This record gives structure tokens, sequence and C-alpha cells, in this order.
């Protein structure tokens, strides 16, 4: 029976992070004995074009939060060369609130995300690969660190990577405590010892890049499948999901469930489902749920009412007015305050904003400012139209989408819980008369 | 809140240009395994890695320590103030010996960090900006340290202190002030990110190499 | 204060062409001189230009 209809439910012989636990050897023998750096040197011989016609078929989207196509996308390197070199950049910033994914794949399979490096590298040309991991990170990058040793004494990196008579290096840069910094063109700058303040494009990294040079930045989850694709192919990995919503996905369910936990499952699972099954269900019941964040403090949340029928795929959550983002589901109860969690976030906006332009730097500051005035009931009504109208100001006319993020929640908040806005500005007039 | 912390530099007996600083010969020789790490012509790439390595021999980043990086790495030093004052995990101001940082964003928010920060408040007597009087413990407030899933975390000493209770952070806090060193990692019996339901996911054994291979490769 | 004895010491003209203006200047028996306009050259603006590979430029901030 073709054209699966429902989603979910996947086995363990299907999926690709097989010790998202640390259950087993995270070094080299372990991750060799489970199928990591098996004949990676004919998928490096098969040349540039088989790797990215296998990533194209594969129907894989961008894994840090866009979903952009991941074979269009390395395509714009198969250019001839014309003097620079060519990078490749792995996106471990890791900034979103709720998501945990890039941190356990960092720790425990990290000859996965070596492996996938290689892989990319050579499907892209890229001289060598940096990986821009956050400074909290420093058992996860100190682990890196190792795995890419052993990768280098074994002859998997290095001059001659794996025989194929490839060269390709594997670099590991840290951060300092920037969320902005996992922005692309921020993380380049962060790289070459600049403010972490994101660039205008075009030009795009593929043009101009990391040190002017041709560059790719994708995500950890986005490089550390294309080794497994490739060697399964396409096929097995698009049958996955939806149509254009291919292969297996790592959910982070966080927040007011009874077991909270990163999770493997297949793309198109109701988020029900996932919630019920893999993080013990919605602390109190399934009818005591809130609201949900299904992709990070980036998406606008969704009422109980959506969430019971909704899917956790890029598209079906587009028609749900919100966004797959980095598949970071955070839930609140009954007992939570929505309006407070909402202008927590926007605090943390606030606080992450670079500054480099005018609308995200004076307007996310004055969100916080409105909604820290909205969470005690001290505005008037037609503030939260103005509050809508601000949002749509920052929405679009800032340089990366920083002012996207900051400005998607409050939009969600007001389209869902205006009543309860409303209610406390309300009680705070009576109190004080 | 708004920062506490300025961004103006005014020369101050313990912090001003003639305060010594200097790099080890081993830390010499890691900023040069640092420095070969990009292309020749880019040198100026090395300043977070250089900066940050005398941040760790130093403790806190005196003005000295920072012209002392923009002068190896032939930087103008206003560089380097950019990048010390955009970063927050660079101190500029001096810390204690254990640099307590609790994670009050929303999704730590929800699992009760308030309860983790009070105990913590309570177990010192002090504030989220002040330091201790031993100067043993300095306590803030950070965003988002990456893991929401264990909330509520606390950081100290780039060491993860995960599922806590304000009885697990002060034991924390005494095995810590009595010179022991705690285990990083959750403290609720979990190792990692699993779920504490009975492992719902991955539970048979891992498929050998070559399992799933397709043909012609 | 401020003395004056010359009556055209506020006076100016606006003329959409420099010819007109000649032409009224002659007419009006004025001696004139002519100073030829001043436009500024185009440029080449390159927002890429600011993060060149080997060219000197690059930024060191932004
Ligand atoms: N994983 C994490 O920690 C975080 C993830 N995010 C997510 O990042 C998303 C927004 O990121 P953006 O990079 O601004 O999205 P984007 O659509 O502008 O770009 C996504 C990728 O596709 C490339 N791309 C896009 N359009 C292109 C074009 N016309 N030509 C060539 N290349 C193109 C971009 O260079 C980029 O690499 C958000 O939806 C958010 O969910 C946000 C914060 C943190
Ligand atoms: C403010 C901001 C912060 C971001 N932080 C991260 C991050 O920490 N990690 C990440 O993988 N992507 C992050 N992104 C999205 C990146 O643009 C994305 O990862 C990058 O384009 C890689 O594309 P890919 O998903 O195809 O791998 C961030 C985007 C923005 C606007
Ligand atoms: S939107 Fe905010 S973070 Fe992004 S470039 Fe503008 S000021 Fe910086
Ligand atoms: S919300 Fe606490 S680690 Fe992200």
């Amino acid at each position: 029976a073709p054209k699966k209809t429902s989603f979910g439910s996947l086995k363990d012989e299907d999926r690709i992070f097989t010790n998202l636990y640390g259950r087993h050897d995270w070094r080299l023998k372990g991750a060799q004995s489970r199928g990591d750096w098996y004949k990676t040197k004919e998928i490096l011989l098969k040349g540039p074009d088989w790797i990215l016609g296998e990533v194209k078929t594969s129907g894989l989207r961008g894994r840090g939060g866009a979903g952009f196509p991941t074979g269009l996308k390395w395509s714009f390197m198969n250019k001839p060369s014309d003097g620079r070199p060519k990078y490749l950049v792995v996106n471990a910033d890791e900034g979103e609130p709720g998501t945990c994914k890039d941190r356990e794949i960092i720790r425990h399979d990290p000859h996965k995300l070596v492996e996938g490096c290689l892989v990319g590298g050579r499907a892209m040309g890229a001289r060598a690969a940096y990986i821009y991991i956050r400074g909290e990170f420093y058992n996860e990058a100190s682990n890196l660190q190792v795995a890419i040793r052993e990768a280098y004494e074994a002859g998997l990196i290095g001059k001659n990577a794996c025989g194929s008579g490839y060269d390709f290096d594997v670099f590991v840069v840290r951060g300092a405590g920037a969320y902005i910094c996992g922005e692309e063109t921020a993380l380049i700058e962060s790289i070459e010892g600049k403010q972490g303040k994101p660039r205008l494009k075009p030009p795009f990294p593929a043009d101009v890049g990391v040190f002017g040079c041709p560059t790719t930045v994708a995500n950890v989850e986005t490089v550390a499948v294309s080794p497994t694709i490739c060697r399964r192919g396409g096929a097995w990995f698009a049958s996955f999901g939806r149509e254009r919503n291919s292969g297996t996905k790592l959910f982070n369910i966080s927040g007011h469930v009874n077991h909270p936990c990163t999770v493997e499952e297949e793309m198109s699972v109701p988020l029900k489902e996932l919630i019920e099954k893999h993080a013990g269900g919605v602390i109190g019941g399934w009818d005591n749920l809130l609201a949900v964040i299904p992709g990070g403090s980036s998406t606008p949340l969704i009422p109980k009412s959506v969430c019971e029928t909704v899917l956790m795929d890029f598209d079906a959550l587009v028609q749900a007015q919100t966004g797959l983002g980095t598949a970071a589901v955070i839930v609140m109860d009954r007992s939570t305050d929505i309006v407070k969690a909402i202008a927590r976030l926007i605090e943390f906006y606030k606080h992450e904003s670079c500054g480099q332009c005018t609308p995200c730097r004076e307007g996310v500051d004055w969100m916080n400012k409105v909604m820290a005035r909205f969470v005690k009931g001290d505005a008037r009504p037609a503030e939260i139209d103005s509050l809508w109208e601000i949002s749509k100001q920052i929405e679009g006319h800032t340089i990366c989408a920083l002012g996207d993020g900051a400005a998607w929640p409050v939009q969600g908040l007001i389209r869902h819980f205006r009543p309860e806005l409303e209610e406390r500005m309300q009680q705070f007039a009576l109190q004080h008369q | 809140g708004a920062g506490g912390a300025l961004f103006v530099h005014r020369d101050t007996p313990e912090n001003n240009p003639d305060t010594p600083f200097d790099f080890t010969p081993e830390n010499y020789k890691r900023i040069e395994a640092i420095v070969k790490n990009y292309p020749e012509g880019h040198k100026a790439a090395a300043v977070l890695p250089v900066l940050d390595l005398a941040q760790r021999q130093n403790g806190w980043l005196p003005i000295s320590a920072m012209n002392k990086v923009a002068e190896i790495l032939q930087v103008p030093p206003m560089r380097v103030y950019e990048v010390a004052t955009f970063y927050t995990m660079y101190n500029r101001k001096p810390v204690g010996k254990y640099h307590i940082q609790v994670c009050t964003t929303t999704p730590c928010m929800l699992r009760n960090s308030d309860s983790i920060l009070e105990a913590i408040q309570k177990k010192l007597g002090i504030k989220v900006g002040e330091t201790t009087p031993d100067k043993l413990f300095t306590l803030i407030e950070v965003e988002c340290l990456g893991a929401c899933v264990n909330a509520p975390m606390v950081q100290i000493n780039d060491n993860y202190y995960e599922d806590l209770t304000p009885k697990d952070i002060e034991e924390i806090i005494d095995e810590l002030k009595a010179g022991k060193i705690p285990k990083p990692g959750p403290r609720s019996g979990r190792f990692s990110c699993e779920p504490a339901g009975g492992l719902t996911s991955l539970t048979e054994p891992p498929k050998g190499p070559g399992f799933g291979v397709q043909a012609g490769l | 204060w401020s003395s004056t004895a010359d009556p055209l010491s506020n006076l100016v003209l606006t003329f959409s062409t420099k010819e007109d203006a000649v032409a009224f200047a002659e007419k009006n028996g004025w001696s004139f001189d002519v100073e030829e306009r001043k436009v500024p050259k185009p440029k080449s603006k390159s927002y890429g230009a600011n993060f060149s590979w080997n060219k000197r430029t690059r930024v060191s901030t932004k």
C-alpha cells in the first residue's frame, strides 16, 4: 500500500541516531560497530554529482529550522573554482529555547557528524570544515575534538581522507555566549574574529562567505544524516513522512509533560501522538493542555483546539499559522500564565538582539516593555492592536530573522489569547481604581 | 532586565593598562596552535579563542590582557574591545571561583527554576548579581544554556547540573565549597535526555555496518 | 546691530537654466561670473567588497 496516510511509530532499525541516549560507546570503535564510516571511501569516489543527486532525491530540508531544500542549497557550491578555497561550516550554536537535539548529536554521535562533514565537503568541493559550537558546550566540544583526533589517526580525515585521494580538514571553533551567532552570516562574522552581526544578503555564502570564500552553512542534524542517506539512498529517506516533508526528525519535548525527553520520530507524526507516546502525556492529563509552542520560541503558539489534529511537519504547521522550526515542542498546561511565558520569551529576544539594525534594536525592546506592562495589566485594550502593528513593522524590515522570531510569538499570543489580556487589563483597572 | 554592567572602561588601580598580564609559554604554544587553524592573511580570526584562553588563564579579563591579545594578533585594540563587550561569556570584572549560572528561560521557567534560584539565594545569602564575601561563588541569570529537556538546570564553570531540586543544588553547593568535584549531569537518576518512563525508543540492539546499504555502493 | 548701505545685499534670483540667468544679467547690464554646475560622479558600490578574500577593501568592523 503506497502513499502512506498515517505517519509515526518509527521502528528502531529505521532510526539514524542509534545512540541518542549515550547508551553505547561514542568513540570510533562504537560508531564503526554501529555502521558509521562504512565504505565511505566508495561514497567519496562516486563524485560530488552523485552525492548531490542522492541528497536531492532524499527530499531533505534544512534541519536548522527554515526547511530549505538541502540538495538545491548544496548544489550552489558545484561551480568551478575561481582561485579561492571552499569551506563547509557546520552550525552547532543551537540557540532556540526548547531545543536540545544538536547537543545530543555532538556528545553521543560525534563520528556521525565528522563523516557527514567529510561527505558534504566532498559533495560541495569544500577544502575543510569549520564546526562552530556554542561555548557553553565545553564537554561536548571536547568529545567532538576527541572524535576528530580518532578520525585523524585512523586516516578517515586529513591527507588522503579514507584513501579516496581527497584532502579534508575538520576544525572546531567555539563561540562565547551569543544566540545571534547561530544565524549563518552572524556565525561567519563570529568565526572571523568580529562581532556576531549578520550580513545582508546578497551576496549569499555560496558567493562570499567565511574569509570571503564560497561557503555553505548547514545544521548539525542536516550534516549528520547525509552519510546515512547516501549509504541507504535517497529513496529510503524519501518514503518517510508526507510528500516534500521527507525523512526522520529529532523532537525535543519540554515544559509541562511527565517525561521531558529528546526522541527520534517520523516527520508527519501528529503532535498529540508524539506527546502521549514519548513524553508521557501532558501533566494532569490531555484535557489540562492549554497551549503548545511546536518549533521553538520563534514559532507562534497554538491552542488546544489545534494540537489534537495537527501534524509535525513544515506544511501542516504552516497551515496552522505556525512553523515546524527546530521541532522543539514546549507544552504549557492550564496552570500556566500564558502572558508571562511569552513575556519571558520576548525578554530573551531583547537580551539576544545584536543591535545592528533599527527595527530589531529598538522595536524588540519596545515590545519587551509593552509586554512587561501587559503581564501586570497596566495597559489599555487599544495597545493590543498597537503592539500588533509594532510587530508588523519589525517583521520583514530587519536584516536577519531574529526580528521575525521576536515578532511571531507576540502575534500568536495576541491571536489566540486576546480575552486573557483584556481580562487582566480590566482586573488591573478595577483594583487600581 | 536591564544589564547591570557598563560598557565604558575607567581606569582603576586594580584594572588599568599597567596591570601585569602575560601568557605562559604553554599558553603561547596553545596560541600558536590556535593561529595555525586559519588561512594566512586572516590572523584576526583568532581573537575569540585567544581572548577566551586569556580569560581561562587569568580568571577574568583585565584591559591589559585585552591589549596583549590585540598586540599578539596585530589587531587594533578597539576590535578586541568590541569582541570583549559583545560576547557575554567574557568576564570584564573579577568573578568568584565558581560562577553559578541558572537558566530562567521559559522552558526552564515552567519547571520551577525560581525554586532553584531561591534555594541558591538562601544557601549563599547573596543576590543574582552579587559575589560571596569569601569570593567563592558568583550567581547570575542566563538564557537557555541548551538543556531545556533537563530543566531545571544550572551551569557552574562549564559543567552542567540538571534535573535539579532545591536540596540537590544545595548539596552540590556544599560539596563545591568542601573542595570536592561534583559529577555533572542530571540528578534524578536518568543519565541523559532519555525519557524517565523507561526508554520508549531505541530498545533493540543497534544494527551492524552495511545493514541498510543499497546496491551499487 | 548690523547695518548695510547696499540695497542689493538680499536679492537672490532663481533660474531654471544657466542661459536664462545669463540673458537676464546681460539685458540688465550687470557684469557676471558664471560657474559650471558640479555633479557628483557615479560611484561603484558593492556590499560584498566589505568581506574580500584578498583585497584591502575588507572591513574590520560593521
Ligand atoms: N536550530 C536553532 O537553534 C535555531 C533555529 N532557528 C530557525 O532558523 C529559521 C530562520 O533562519 P534563516 O536562515 O533566516 O532562513 P532562510 O530561509 O533565509 O535560509 C535558510 C537557508 O537556506 C539559504 N537560502 C535561503 N534562501 C536562499 C536563496 N534565495 N538563495 C540561496 N540560498 C538561500 C540560506 O542561505 C540559509 O542557509 C527560523 O525559521 C528558526 O526556526 C532560529 C533560531 C535558532
Ligand atoms: C537569530 C538566528 C539564530 C539561529 N541560530 C541557529 C543555530 O543556533 N543553529 C542552527 O542550526 N541554525 C540557526 N539558525 C538558522 C540558520 O540560518 C540555519 O541553521 C542555516 O541556514 C543552516 O541551514 P540548514 O537548516 O539547511 O542546515 C538561526 C537563525 C537565526 C535568524
Ligand atoms: S534583526 Fe536584530 S539580531 Fe538581526 S541584524 Fe537586526 S538588530 Fe541584529
Ligand atoms: S530554556 Fe533552559 S536551557 Fe534552554
